[PDB]
């Protein structure tokens, strides 16, 4: 009722058997191309006002 | 190169996590397994062992 961890839900699912992928799982830093800052590289009003 | 047909079964996996295994098993993180050294050729079975 109060489970936050992805751990715990892709645990949770393994004793259900459903499959995983199917399902976006966190906005944590560890997705791809995260940042505290992350301005560079990126649009940031100089070439394009996303 | 190489190409991998795969059906997905009854829990799916992401196809970043099979090419993070598979160009590890590069190096060989695993025991027993050299890897890729000099005059070493290269097999779809070995790499097929490897996901195993």
């Amino acid at each position: 009722l109060k489970t936050a961890n992805p751990f715990g839900l892709m645990v949770w699912c393994i004793i259900l058997g459903t499959p995983s992928k199917g399902f976006g799982l966190y906005p944590k830093n560890s997705s791809w191309a995260f940042g505290r800052l992350r301005q560079n590289f990126i649009y940031s009003g100089t070439q394009v006002p996303p | 190169y190489v190409n991998v047909t795969v059906q997905q079964g009854s829990s799916s996996v992401a196809p970043e996590a099979i090419q993070n295994a598979v160009v590890n098993y590069a190096q060989g993180k695993v025991e027993g397994e050299e890897g890729l050294v000099v005059g070493a050729s290269l097999s779809a079975f070995e790499v097929a062992g490897a996901i195993a």
